[PDB]
RNA sequence: AUCGCUUCUCGGCCUUUUGGCUAAGAUCAAGUGUAGUAUCUGUUCUUAUCAGUUUAAUAUCUGAUGUCCUCUCGAGGAC
């Protein structure tokens, strides 16, 4: 089956996994993200 | 109907297969047919379709058009740019609206 | 507002926070009156190092025996009863291996070497 | 409620048709009451636990069952309350 | 086929073809068909491996089932597990000489892949103790004890009853005082979750097996007004 | 208690740290706080064993200790300071050449018997970089002329190659 | 409320820590139990089993060992050593080659024989070298993350290792013995450490490990510590009934 | 039968008179709903064996033809110590599908 | 390590004995129950020797043994109660040397417990029924016949469950061919269970109880309860029918009582003391064991007290009712 | 040397992205019932004590939101 490593889920077909990604809670774990790594930028 | 998990595999499939191969489509989704998938790509999940609000504009125009060609939706619809079906229930919802 | 700080910098949900019940606040005297938010920081806070501190200053090692005790009376009691527990199961020759003298009458060990070398036995 | 009084049921039940039993609910006076009646009834089953206390004590093998079967009736104080 | 009788005597047949040619080729095909999705099939295929492990000793088939549990399928993980279950029930009192082949892939199996996993790793449990009951193969089992027992605040019937089966075949194996020490301290917990489950355990194991309980019991000391202790059980004599 | 694992090797988990901690004192925590982003650990380390004396002898042993390969420095939680060293002694090892000329700076090289390949017995002569060079100037003024181990010594800021 | 007149029989758990025998066993719930001293006595209770950690836990058991990703079951040694993994790797990457053509064609027209394996070797496999695996003692409950703990009370420096000694730059195997760690030399330099005063140095506060050399060069155990008498420092750094098993099988 | 939780025993005393099984249930155990190394037979309720009651299969109440026996499993733990396993009532099952069947045809 | 266990000196301490025609002739022999040990002795008349004819291994606790014979019949089967959860009645084959197992009727579950028959065994004089019963809560009974070629056919169990009520003993009363009966002494634990200050734990005596079968409508009724005195702690048939009254004596610690029901009273008489003994004056005086004896003339019944001394009892009576107790010494 | 050009050569790894025709060459994908669990998607909880319910504890749920006048839960004051 499959995970989403970052939302920390699991899906039983493909077709769960894509339709996650499509969701609220996978798009703002994404824009958490996204921040924290502009968080993150630097003779 | 259709679900969340259906559509998704659907534009998934369409993204790599075209959109003339719908029996190969077909194949791949269960409880579903070659004339359902083409159905719903061009109904809905189609990327060109527009899920917005209507500008008046458009308002004025469908009701103009609903008018002049009363009960010919599919002929109405291209000539503003939604689908038939959209059209159709926004079209009863300003008549009610204003009824 | 003033809820925890999540692992996003943001603050966590209001329902999240009523789970993990931190709104509850428990008091270690220990540790200088600290105050800790959560059963979960609580219970670590015994091995957690401003009680370890408390507990050293106070002179009662921070074993697991008092773990969950926060009063130091309490602390310093059980620490007594817990001193003559140990003094029991212990084993101290100086003062039970008893000695009989030439003169066969008893001594513990510690009179016996006292005076064997103090000239006499 | 619902699965509270329906287990309270099935285990009135089981205790009912087996004395000893438990729940949730089992103090430790009938815990040990029931422990101690077992075990008289034991030691008069077997025919060597019973030398072994006829011959510590100094009794016949009749007397002493004879006391086992009176202590029976309250083997740990009275009740609770 | 919807009719039990038809898939019995299929499993059947599948013995006695396995009987005329060797076992492997037929244990192939198999193994194929765990690969299926409808469970009736799967649940019929991992009978006849049974069977077919069976008729033709054990030690021919093994290898290969302990080896398809490494694919990566949750529905072939679980046809050789459950596949064991049936094989240890059929072999009863042979098992002792693959039980040690075997508990590395059951503890394996405890610590989670699904619940599923457990369930059934379980009820080899149960069948495995219950076939290897009087030969001394007793510290396998306490091992498998320790995984399986922390299974025991489950909520789903089916997990909840697997590991009750599991515990009452390894009662009459391990035998009452080991169960015992491992109910003790939870009958008598601040919580009431665990009370009620330690207290079912405890019934079931004081229902069968209430007499060799006496010679098991714990020192309980005598409080203020009552006399908890069984003197006569230190007359010295 | 609290000891510094500088040096500490890319490689060298928390496992092999911790476990020779362990094989000299009372290992009570080993951790390498490291880079938030790479894992590998830190280039400094933060060890606490309990004892004091425990942790004396353990930076007094671990010193030049080899983690995968390069010297681990365990102690306390490249200008060109260096100092070479005439009229050496050829009784002399590097772990004690560190712990006695060290007080004056820790050993960012350790102490190198510039010794021929012949017969392997020392010519007088060492080299080995301080941590400054106010650190090579006390080191080698407490050290210059005077009586090292079997040859008074003679010491002064490093000849570079 | 009678309840709270039961909350006035709960006892503080200093209260309870006192009273009891053992009070470590004690912890904070504990105060709760409709039955306190009872529940400490049979916590403190030989031989006996604590409750699994996870009945407070608001997540379920393994359910939260969800997250990371697994190596497959590993087999054992005696079932590799009769090679049926790769016999059936090969078939699996045959079949996985196979088109539903092909697929089809085998199961009307079968390929019998293709492959075998022989008995005896299953035989010697099961019945001949078979090992007892490393079994756990009565009451080591398993919880999540058990199998990712290294191991602890692990106080003696002989215990060596092999990736220890690697990324030491010294050798594992036979000659471990005779194979010093970098820790000996500031050992016989000064002392164990300050914690160990009671272990014993190999090559130096012990004898040489059979078939060790004291020396100085690459490989050997230094000039042993003695005193300005010739007493050793630290132990002996040169090394100064009937266990039959009765009733036995011959 | 351990699959259906819905059912009940007589689980009153036992008898002398052997137990039966109809053709559909021949051969399994009556409680642990095996298939296998049968071991000892069944004894049945009086009340339970009374009347129309005889010769009838414990499990499916239909014509016995056959002996009932208890598999080794349940021999050794001695679940076959509680007197007539004669399950008294028919389940949801039974019914269901038979009201399903005759509104199907 | 693999042991292996053999014995060589079988246990010689015995429990429990009977005496009968166990192999069908005029001769008497004596069936003991060692521990787990069952064996067959015949005393011979001319020599006054024992001969062991037979020895067997039971391998299970043996908690009781009852010799019973049919009517009209000639043999005595023994009825042995067990450990396990099963009754059994064993023939003795004098041809072979060896018990034959006629039946085995399963009840229960395995070990001495404590509601599953096996303790008590009592039987009918007559021969028509076994009641076996637990030291609490279980009662069963046993209904027994000939077929057609005579031989031992066993019914199904009734039934006289009663909740909290422990038994002390057990035996059938001697009626002619009215429905049998069996006389329970009990007590009933459930209030002294109820009573916080133990006041129900004293003052709670116990009752002696008939049970009655009813062969023509097949269950078991309690007909008559009454309380006792004191308690005592068993219970010897009184030979019935024709022959002498019938009833119960119930031996009480301190006294011996007859009991019967119907209009008959209740007598008793204080067990003899020795004159001029040593023992701690408090403790009491009870009977151990006992054994009637009764002839085509009268019937005795010899009882045993803990110091030994044996008794000899006989029941003067007119024609129904008895009317004195008369104990006589007889040895120690 | 540099600028312009010409030709050749080496390189990146890039770039490039496929068997012609015809009537898209033609055709086409058959389960269910009973009990039970899990996973995704979707939806939702700043409020304040205090009492009670309950709980292992939270929670939950239930309940009103020091005294007096007044200005507007807020404010001054004698207390
Ligand atoms: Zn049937
Ligand atoms: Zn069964
Ligand atoms: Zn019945």
């Amino acid at each position: 089956s499959y995970e989403c490593k970052l939302c920390l889920t699991l899906h039983n077909n493909e077709g769960s996994y894509l339709a996650h990604t499509q969701g609220k809670k996978h798009q703002t774990n994404l824009a958490r993200r996204a921040a924290k790594e502009a968080k993150e930028a630097p003779v | 109907v259709w679900r969340n998990t259906e559509d998704e595999i659907l534009k998934a499939a369409v993204m790599k297969y075209g959109k003339n191969q719908w029996s190969r489509i077909a194949s791949l989704l269960h409880r579903k047919s070659a004339k359902q998938c083409k159905a719903r790509w061009y109904e809905w999940l189609d990327p060109s379709i527009k899920k917005t609000e209507w500008s008046r504009e458009e308002e004025e125009k469908l009701l103009h058009l609903a008018k002049l060609m009363p009960t010919q939706w599919r002929t109405i619809a291209p000539i503003i740019g939604r689908t038939a079906a959209q059209c159709l229930e926004h079209y009863e919802f300003l008549l009610d609206k204003a009824a | 507002k003033n809820l925890p700080l999540g692992w996003d910098g943001k603050p966590i949900p209001y329902w999240l926070y009523k789970l993990h019940g931190l709104n509850i606040n428990y008091n270690c005297e220990i540790c200088g009156n600290y105050t800790y938010r959560g059963p979960k920081a609580f219970q670590r806070h015994f091995a957690e190092w401003r009680h370890a501190h408390g507990m050293r200053c106070l002179g009662i090692p921070n074993t697991a025996h008092f773990a969950n005790v926060t009063q130091i009376e309490d602390a310093v009691s059980l620490w007594a009863k817990l001193k003559l527990q140990k003094a029991s199961e212990r084993w101290q020759p100086d003062t039970e291996e008893e000695y009989e003298d030439s003169s066969g009458n008893v001594v513990n060990k510690k009179t016996y070497e006292d005076l064997k070398r103090q000239g006499l036995l | 409620m619902t699965d509270r009084y329906t287990i309270h049921s099935q285990l009135e039940h089981l205790q009912s048709k087996y004395i000893g039993t438990g729940h949730a609910d089992t103090t430790k006076w009938e815990w040990l009451v029931n422990q101690h009646r077992d075990s008289y009834c034991s030691y008069m089953g077997h025919f060597d636990l019973l030398n072994y206390f006829a011959i510590a004590e100094n009794e016949s093998k009749a007397r002493v069952r004879f006391n086992l079967m009176e202590k029976m009736l309250q083997p740990c104080g009275p009740p609770a309350d | 086929a919807h009719k039990k009788a038809i898939r019995r005597a299929t499993v059947n047949t599948f013995g006695y073809i396995a009987k005329a040619i060797g076992p492997h080729d037929v244990l192939a095909t198999l193994l194929n068909n765990l690969k299926v999705q409808e469970r009736q099939n799967r649940v019929c295929t991992t009978v006849a491996i049974a069977i077919v492990a069976e008729t033709c000793s054990p030690f021919t088939v093994l290898p290969a089932l302990m080896n398809e549990y490494r694919v990566p399928e949750l529905n072939v993980q679980n046809g050789v597990l459950k596949s064991l279950s049936f094989l240890f029930e059929y072999i009863g009192e042979m098992g002792k000489d693959y039980i040690y082949a075997v508990t590395p892939l059951l503890e394996d199996a405890l610590m989670d892949r699904d619940l599923v996993h457990r369930q059934t790793a379980s009820a080899v449990v149960q069948h495995m103790s219950l076939g290897v009951y009087g030969f001394g193969c007793e510290d396998s089992l306490n091992h498998l004890l320790n995984y399986v027992w922390p299974n025991v605040f489950e909520t789903s019937p089916h997990v909840i009853q697997a590991v009750m089966g599991a515990l009452e075949g390894l009662r009459v194996a391990i035998g009452p005082c080991r169960m015992l020490q491992y109910c003790l301290q939870g009958l008598f917990h601040p919580a009431r979750k665990v009370r009620d489950v330690y207290w079912k355990i405890y019934n079931s194991i004081y229902i069968g097996s209430q007499d060799a309980l006496i010679a098991h019991y714990p020192r309980i000391y005598n409080d203020d007004k009552n006399t908890y202790i069984r003197y006569e059980l230190d007359y010295i004599l | 208690a609290t000891v510094y694992v500088g040096g500490l090797d890319e490689k060298v988990s928390e496992p092999l740290l911790w476990e020779l901690f362990l094989q000299a004192g009372p290992v009570v925590n080993t951790h390498m706080p490291k880079d938030r982003v790479t894992g590998q650990h830190q280039g400094y380390g933060f060890v606490e064993f309990l004892s004091e004396e425990d942790a004396d002898y353990a930076i007094k042993i671990m010193n030049m200790i080899k983690l995968y390969g390069k010297p681990i420095r365990v102690n306390k939680a490249d200008v060109g300071a260096n100092i070479f060293i005439g009229n050496l002694d050829p009784e002399i090892d590097e772990k004690l050449l560190y712990d006695t000329f060290s007080a004056f700076g820790v050993i960012l090289q350790t102490p190198k018997i510039m010794r021929d390949p012949d017969t392997g017995n020392s010519k007088g002569y060492a080299f080995i970089n301080f941590a400054s060079f106010d650190a090579s100037d006390a080191a080698i003024e407490a050290m210059n002329g005077q009586y090292l181990c079997n040859r008074p010594i003679t010491v002064s800021y490093a000849f570079k190659k | 409320s009678k309840k709270k007149l039961r909350r006035m029989n709960r006892f503080t758990v200093a209260e309870l820590k006192q009273l009891v025998a053992r009070p470590d066993v004690v912890e904070m719930h504990d105060v709760t139990a409709q039955d306190p001293k009872l529940l400490v006595h049979l916590k403190a209770t030989r031989n006996s089993v604590p409750v699994p950690r996870h009945w407070c836990f608001k997540r379920k058991y393994l359910q939260g060992k969800r997250g990371i990703e697994k190596p497959p079951f590993e087999l054992p040694d005696f079932i590799k050593r009769t090679g049926i993994q790769e016999m059936r790797e090969a078939l699996q990457e045959k079949e996985e080659q196979k088109t539903m053509k092909s697929k089809m064609r085998e199961k009307v027209r079968p390929k019998m024989g293709k492959i075998d394996i022989d008995y005896q070797k299953l035989h010697d496999a099961f019945f001949k070298w078979q090992t007892k695996p490393k079994l756990t003692i009565h009451g080591d409950l398993y919880y999540e993350g058990k199998e990712f703990e290294t191991r602890l009370k692990e106080k003696k420096p002989g215990d060596l290792s092999d990736e220890l000694r690697i990324s030491l730059g010294m050798p594992v195997g036979p000659n471990a013995h005779k194979v010093p760690p970098p820790w000996l030399i500031a050992m016989q330099r000064y002392g164990p450490p300050p914690s160990y005063p009671n272990l014993k140095i190999p090559g130096l506060n012990s004898p040489i490990p059979e078939s060790c050399s004291f020396g100085y060069h690459a490989g050997g155990w230094g000039k042993p510590p003695v005193d300005e008498t010739g007493k050793p420092l630290y132990g002996d750094v040169f090394g100064t009934i009937d266990r039959t098993p009765w009733g036995e099988l011959e | 039968a351990k699959h259906h939780p819905d059912l009940i025993f007589c689980r009153k005393q036992a008898g002398v008179a052997i137990g039966r099984l109809c053709e559909k249930c021949d051969g399994k155990c009556v409680i642990c709903d095996s298939y296998v190394r049968p071991c000892t037979l069944v004894r049945i309720c009086d009340e339970c064996n009374y009347g129309s009651y005889q010769g009838r299969c414990v499990i499916c109440g239909g014509p016995g033809v056959s002996d009932a026996y208890y598999c080794k499993e349940c021999t050794i733990q001695e679940k076959d110590r509680d007197g007539c396993p004669k399950i008294v009532n028919l389940g949801s099952s039974k019914t269901d599908l038979f009201y399903e069947r005759k509104k199907y045809g | 390590m693999f042991l292996y266990n053999l014995t060589l000196q079988r246990a010689t301490g015995i429990s429990f004995a009977i005496h009968g025609n166990f192999s069908g002739t005029k001769q008497q022999e004596i069936v003991v129950s060692r521990g787990k040990i069952l064996e067959l002795l015949r005393p011979d008349p001319n020599t006054g020797k024992v001969h062991t004819l037979l020895t067997v291994e039971v391998f299970g606790v043996i908690r009781s043994l009852m010799a019973f014979r049919l009517t009209g019949g000639t043999k005595d089967y023994i009825v042995v109660g067990s450990d396990s959860g099963r009754i059994v009645i064993l023939e003795y084959q004098p041809s072979k040397n060896m018990f034959e197992k006629i039946h085995q009727e399963t009840f229960g579950k395995s070990g001495c417990r404590r509601i599953v028959p096996g303790q008590f065994l009592a039987v009918d004089p007559k021969g028509r029924a076994v009641m076996i019963s637990a030291i609490e809560k279980q009662k069963l009974v046993y209904i027994l016949n000939r077929d057609a070629a005579a031989r031992l056919t066993i019914s199904s169990p009734l039934e006289a469950h009663k909740a909290n009520t422990l038994v002390y003993h057990v035996v059938g009363v001697d009626v002619g061919f009215e429905n049998p009966m069996f006389a329970c002494l009990e007590m009933d634990y459930e209030e002294a269970d109820n009573d916080p200050t133990g006041e129900a734990a004293a003052n709670t005596q116990q009752t002696l109880t008939f049970y009655e079968l009813d062969l023509g409508l097949n269950h078991v009724v309690r007909k008559y309860s009454e309380p006792l005195e004191e308690h005592g702690n068993f219970l010897i048939t009184v030979p019935g029918g024709s022959d002498g009254p019938s009833g119960v004596l119930i031996c009480s610690e301190n006294y011996i009582t007859y009991k019967n029901f119907g209009d008959q009273p209740d007598i008793r008489c204080p067990i003899p003391r020795r004159r001029n003994d040593l023992d701690d004056p408090e403790r009491g005086m009870i009977f151990v064991c006992s054994a009637t004896h009764k002839t085509k003339s009268m019937f005795f019944f010899l009882a045993q007290t803990e110091q030994g001394d044996i008794f000899k009892i006989t029941l003067e009576t007119d024609e129904d009712m008895v009317t004195e107790i008369r104990l006589k010494y007889f040895d120690t």
